[PDB]
């Protein structure tokens, strides 16, 4: 789903989780 | 390699083949002298563009920390080449704006994380008292109250797994990077109790519709089906989604929601909340009719029709049919994410404070004993 | 051994509890009514020895239990308290010697303001409507000397005229209704309700008016549980 | 009627010669009866768990 | 003619009987009884609860063994509870669901129940077959039955709403004595320790005293000001209490012909529905209409306890024959053994 | 240097195309054999600062799309609508036997 | 002892006046409501007028509304019925009935064939 009221907790559970477990990528610096 | 990175490279190769194939069929065009020819930086291809014409394109969703809302700022100067960063002195593209908003959204999202905990902390502290009164005082025990015990029992267990999930799996990078079996099992229980909580709002709506609108005389119906539709029925969509999730799209701890298999759970739920919404336009249709026969004033038939609507919304869970989607803009989502998390997280508190504390049949019973 | 007689009582407490459970369903599936019709007003034929004449009749798989209270004394304050659990109170009034209407107006006021009967709705059956159309049309107009506010009275705008009735009777029939509907609104609180009706003691559908009026009482009672109304 | 009004007088007549005593002599038995049976009154003083059926 | 003359002798007889009561009213138990020891606040708690009834409970009566307890409800049930272990020993389905009274035989073999059906049915518990069935169907009354009491296994005293009390013979089924003289509906009665006299309070604010041997009315008291709803004899047999609909209770006497004390509080405005005495006649547990059993005191006239464990009005109240338990019924079908 | 690594897997990709030869101009069967080509260019050239868009690698991947594509160039919703369809069969069952 | 004694009576011409003073001794006069019931010759007991606990509501029947006036004196426990402009159909006994129970807005069985808290009545006949 995503952007759906029922899975709002799940959509939040994913976006908030992506910061801790997934490191930030290089935004153009030393890359495309 | 993490699953999101596996599906990111898998999707990135689809664009590399599509772009290089598009550069073959599309012919060249003569611009104003030296211009910006077509180049493939590595993530998005750019077409042939005359000099001095900047190109703003949405950044891809390949990486998990990239949101397609923002755009890029690739630029090419008049000499006839793309912009060269002064550090590396090679071709460069401005992807900064895509991930520049991540730190600011980090603190804004952290507020919702504490709201989801304090909101679910009153869904337990103010509900064990709301549940400890019906079980203690059996004189108030009726078919409406025994369904409240099950209605409260799913509000409590759902708010305990979510709190455990929010403090164990969400803020721990090690658990998601090294995917254990425990978190996937916890997600199965989280998706089951959440579906069980959103399904008992329908059982409490059917009984209300079967007690006022239709079949008012035939009472004391067997609770064999109410105990099955609430606690036993959610086992069908959750188990079907669980077996499919493990064979088709096995994400890291299943926290990812970018799959259509989640509709197996959020589809029957969204098909039950609309029935409750259709069971709410039928209760007010009778309540307004039961006040016109008394021949009251029009300025009073509406003061009570809003007081009854704002109290059946927490019970029947009518907050997902009047807001069935999230707007794409940012000026509304800043308030929408704050006005939707306040009704969901504080739902166990709003129910326990209206039908137990604000109930006149309880205000006189406890005051007497 | 001295504990073997305990299971003999727990099994006696099992079949009895099994009977006390099958009887709990048939008890709450029947709605008990109260016929408190005035004397010489066709109270027996208002729906058509012993201290109470039971009357079993069903309307759409809903078995009602009416109790015509006969062979009792004049004073009713003590025995009217046993009928607080009934669904409704069928109140039949004779719309036509001494003052017959005032005898029924003071009685309705006592039932309405009785502390035990403040949660028991009352269904009003204004009987003898066919005889009402004859007393006001011609003869002694006993409604004018037994009530001083009837001369300066006009029929309300909510009146639904029926064919074959005199306009002077419609103003008189609805006047008696407003006399009963004045005590039920002023002294009321919002727990019990009064449903007036017009009957000539020969209606072949009197079981439908009590059926619809009883369905409105249970709905208003269920609305009071969820704090809606 | 008049025949029933006589029944009130013919009955009140015999109820006048009934034996009566002063309250200080008629109510003094209650003060003596209560004090006599005060030891066997479980409602006045609570009994231990081994002395009551509950 | 004689109508005015009948009032001249009646008013003089009412004055001659009033002056004789004033001569015996030296103290009225108000100046000498103040120097006693009050027992203070006696707090009681519910030990058992009988929630098997479906409709409002209207009456209850203990047996001689102080164990069994029969209760009558408005659903057509005559469940006989076991107060010790909370066991439904019997469940008698009655013909008419309108029951206003019930009683237990002094031997435990029979049980009675009246109501708005004007019939006092007798049920035989100790049957050779092992089942329960109606033994006698007493008919004859013209008003609703208010209270019934057993003299023995063959005699039973009743009281109906037709301003007349009766005395039936279960062996033949016909009454032998018809007590008459009340102006209002008799609401309750209570037998003395010796089964020879019994009082009966009526709606005419008059409590009389009859003799089961004849149809003679011994005494009559008019202390109260409204309908007397309850009555009960003193354990000594020479006094009785009276609860009325004017929110006051008065303890009368037989040898004094007048009321001794009058228990009343400034806050209570609800009428009394049931009264009874303790084993020593020291406590007077009156069942008020405010869902509370205010425990009065026969001597000090001070409210020394309140029992508030009831949702609806207390329609009946019965203390055990030995004083171990005080079972109070109510209109919410919950009969709690205090 | 890098030149020793480009011609190493350049002919290796031709060896993986034989099972799917004569059928290379579709999108379904080119998922796996195409994703493994970039890993050679990315892994060997990570030491160099030119990354994947290597001028040397840029031509070999552009020419690869010329030797091949020059002449040619339901079960998911089933498990979704079936549980939803089974709800009104139970919502009608609870209100009416 | 609920005792309700009245006064007044005698022969009066149509259009005269009378004052029916109803005494009340034996109960708190304020805590109970009061009523006036008359018995026509050869007819049943009909309700005439009642008064609230303390002068709150003064209700009448149809015939006596505007012609008669009922008032009570709680300091004297005397209930009055100020009659004026009588009619030759008012010839009837006048009992002084009391409501059965106190501090309630309900009154039951005041016009019953036989009631205990009633008076003896006065023959108020019109010539």
């Amino acid at each position: 789903c995503g952007n759906l009221s029922t899975c709002m907790l799940g959509t939040y559970t994913q976006d908030f989780n992506k910061f801790h477990t997934f490191p930030q990528t290089a935004i153009g610096v030393g890359a495309p | 390699k993490p699953f999101l990175y596996v599906v990111g490279r898998k999707k990135m190769m689809d664009a590399q083949y599509k772009c290089y194939d598009r550069m073959q069929q599309l012919p060249a065009y003569q611009g104003e002298g030296p211009y910006c020819n077509r180049t493939w930086d590595g993530w998005l291809c750019w077409d042939d563009t005359p000099a001095g014409v900047l190109s703003y394109q949405f950044c891809p969703d390949y990486f998990p920390d990239f949101d397609p809302s923002e755009k890029v700022t690739k630029y090419c100067d008049e000499k006839g080449v793309w912009f060269k960063h002064p550090e590396n002195n090679r071709t460069w593209s401005n992807y900064t704006m895509c991930n520049a908003f991540t730190p600011e959204k980090l603190k804004n999202a952290y507020v919702l994380y504490y709201l989801a905990i304090v909101g679910h902390s009153l869904s337990i502290f103010t509900l064990v008292i709301s549940l400890g009164i019906f079980v203690f005082f059996r004189s108030l025990g009726c078919q409406r109250v025994t369904l409240h015990k099950n209605m409260f029992l799913t509000y409590i267990l759902n708010s305990m797994i979510i709190i455990i999930h929010l403090v164990e799996v969400v803020p721990n990078g090690e658990l998601v990077r090294r995917d254990p079996v425990s978190c996937k099992i916890l997600h199965f229980f989280h998706q089951y109790m959440m579906a069980c909580n959103y399904f008992w709002m329908l059982c409490e709506g059917i009984y209300l519709h079967t007690l006022i609108v239709v079949a008012v005389f035939t009472e004391k119906q067997r609770l064999r089906w109410y105990y099955l539709l609430g606690w036993g029925f959610p086992l069908v969509p959750t188990t079907i989604h669980a077996i499919t999730r493990a064979v088709y799209f096995n994400d890291n701890c299943w926290l990812s929601v970018e799959t259509h298999l989640l509709y197996i759970i959020h589809g029957p739920v969204m098909a039950a909340l609309v029935v409750n919404f259709f069971f709410l336009l039928n209760i007010v249709r009778v309540l307004v009719t039961k006040m016109r026969e008394t021949h009251e004033a029009e300025s009073h038939m509406y003061l009570k029709a809003v007081k009854a609507t704002m109290i059946l919304v927490p019970l029947l869970g009518i907050q997902f049919v009047v807001f069935p989607w999230r707007p794409s803009n940012k000026m509304l989502g800043k308030i929408y994410d704050y006005v939707m998390h306040s009704l969901i997280h504080f739902q166990g508190f709003f129910v326990a404070t209206i039908y137990c504390f604000c109930n006149n049949e309880v205000q006189t019973t406890v005051k007497r004993q | 051994d001295q504990r073997n007689e305990e299971k003999a009582q727990r099994e006696a407490n099992k079949k009895i509890e099994k009977q006390l459970q099958k009887d709990k369903q048939v008890y709450r599936a029947t709605h008990r009514l109260l016929l408190l019709g005035a004397g010489e007003s066709g109270k027996n034929t208002i729906v058509k020895t012993s201290g109470i004449f039971e009357t079993k009749f069903q309307v759409d798989k809903v078995n009602f239990h009416m109790f015509d209270v006969g062979a009792q004394r004049d004073e009713r304050r003590k025995w009217i308290q046993c009928f607080n659990d009934v669904t409704a109170i069928i109140f039949v009034v004779a719309s036509s010697q001494t003052n017959r209407l005032q005898a029924a107006l003071k009685l309705f006021d006592s039932i309405w303001n009785n502390k035990w009967l403040r949660d028991t709705s009352v269904i009003l059956f204004l009987n003898k409507q066919d005889l009402l159309a004859e007393k006001v049309l011609a003869g002694k107009s006993k409604i004018e000397d037994y009530f001083p506010e009837f001369a300066r009275y006009t029929t309300p705008e909510d009146a639904t005229p029926e064919p074959g009735e005199d306009p002077r009777v419609t103003r008189a029939k609805y006047f008696i209704r407003d006399e009963f509907l004045r005590i039920s609104t002023a002294s009321g609180d919002g727990r019990h309700y009064c449903y007036p009706h017009f009957t000539c003691s020969v209606d072949t559908e009197n079981i439908r008016r009590v059926f619809n009026d009883c369905r409105d009482i249970i709905q208003r009672m269920h609305l009071r549980q969820y704090e809606l109304l | 009627s008049i025949a029933q009004a006589r029944k009130l007088v013919e009955q009140l007549k015999m109820e006048a010669n009934i034996d009566r005593i002063k309250v200080s002599k008629a109510a003094a038995d209650l003060m003596a009866y209560c004090e006599a049976h005060a030891k066997e009154d479980p409602l006045l003083t609570p009994v231990p768990a081994s002395e009551n059926p509950f | 003619s004689e109508l005015d003359q009948l009032r001249q002798e009646a008013e003089q007889l009412k004055n001659q009987i009033r002056d004789a009561r004033k001569a015996c009213a030296d103290a009225t138990l108000s100046q000498i009884t103040n120097n006693i020891d009050p027992v203070g606040r006696i707090q009681m708690r519910t030990r058992r609860t009988l929630r098997g009834h479906l409709a409002k409970i209207y009456a209850m009566h203990w047996g001689t063994d102080s164990r069994l307890l029969v209760s009558a409800s408005q659903d057509g049930k005559l469940i006989i509870w076991d107060s010790y272990t909370t066991n439904k020993v019997h469940a008698i389905p009655l013909r008419s669901s309108w029951v206003m009274t019930c009683a237990y035989a002094p031997s435990g073999n029979y049980v009675a129940c009246g109501g708005l059906d004007n019939i006092c049915s007798i049920y035989n518990l100790k049957t050779r077959e092992g089942n329960v069935r109606v033994s006698r169907e007493l008919a004859g009354h013209t008003g609703y039955l208010s209270c019934c009491r057993f003299l023995d296994d063959n005699q039973i005293v009743t009281s109906s709403g037709d301003t007349t009390c009766a005395l039936w013979d279960i062996e033949t089924g016909q009454q032998t004595t018809t007590f008459t003289g009340h102006t209002g509906d008799v609401m309750s009665l209570s037998l003395a320790p010796d089964t020879r006299l019994f009082v009966s309070g009526a709606c005419d604010a008059s409590a009389k005293l009859w003799d089961v041997r004849e149809g003679m009315c011994r005494q009559t008291f008019t202390g109260h000001e409204s309908d007397i709803n309850a009555i009960c004899f003193f354990p000594n047999g020479n006094a009785f209490a009276t609860g009325s609909d004017d929110a006051t209770c008065r303890l009368f006497d037989l040898r004094a012909d007048q009321e001794l004390m009058t228990y009343s509080h400034d806050n209570i405005i609800c009428g009394i529905t049931s009264v009874s005495f303790s084993k020593s006649g020291r406590l007077l547990l009156a069942g008020y209409d405010d869902f509370n059993c205010n425990v009065w005191d026969a001597l000090k006239a001070d409210r020394a306890g309140v029992l508030a464990g009831h949702d609806n009005r207390v329609s009946c109240l019965g203390v055990t024959d030995d004083g171990m338990a005080v079972a109070t019924g109510s209109w919410d079908s919950f009969l709690k053994i205090w | 240097n890098y030149e020793t690594a480009v011609q190493f897997c350049w002919n290796h990709y031709k060896d993986q195309m034989d099972p799917i030869e004569k059928d290379w101009c579709d999108w379904a069967m080119i998922s796996r054999p195409y994703s493994t080509l970039r890993d050679c260019l990315e892994h060997f050239a990570e030491l160099f600062d030119l990354g994947f868009p290597n001028p040397l690698a840029e031509r070999i991947i552009f020419e690869t799309h010329q030797i091949h594509f020059a002449n040619c160039s339901d079960v998911l919703l089933a498990m979704i609508i079936a549980p939803i369809c089974l709800i009104p069969f139970l919502i009608t069952l609870v209100v009416w036997r | 002892q609920v005792q309700l004694q009245e006064s007044g009576g005698g022969l009066v011409q149509p259009g005269g006046s009378l004052r029916l003073s109803c005494a009340a001794s034996g109960f708190t006069f304020s805590n109970y409501k009061m009523n006036w019931v008359r018995q026509a010759p050869g007819k049943g007991l009909e309700w005439v007028s009642d008064i609230s606990q303390s002068g709150a509501s003064i209700s009448y029947t149809g015939s006596v509304k505007g012609r008669f006036t009922i008032s009570r004196d709680n300091a004297k426990n005397t209930l009055y019925l100020q009659m004026n402009s009588l009619k030759p159909e008012d010839t009837a006994v006048y009992y002084c009935a009391r409501c059965p129970a106190p501090f309630t807005r309900d009154c039951f069985d005041v016009t019953s064939t036989t009631y205990a808290y009633r008076g003896q009545g006065t023959q108020v006949t019109v010539s």
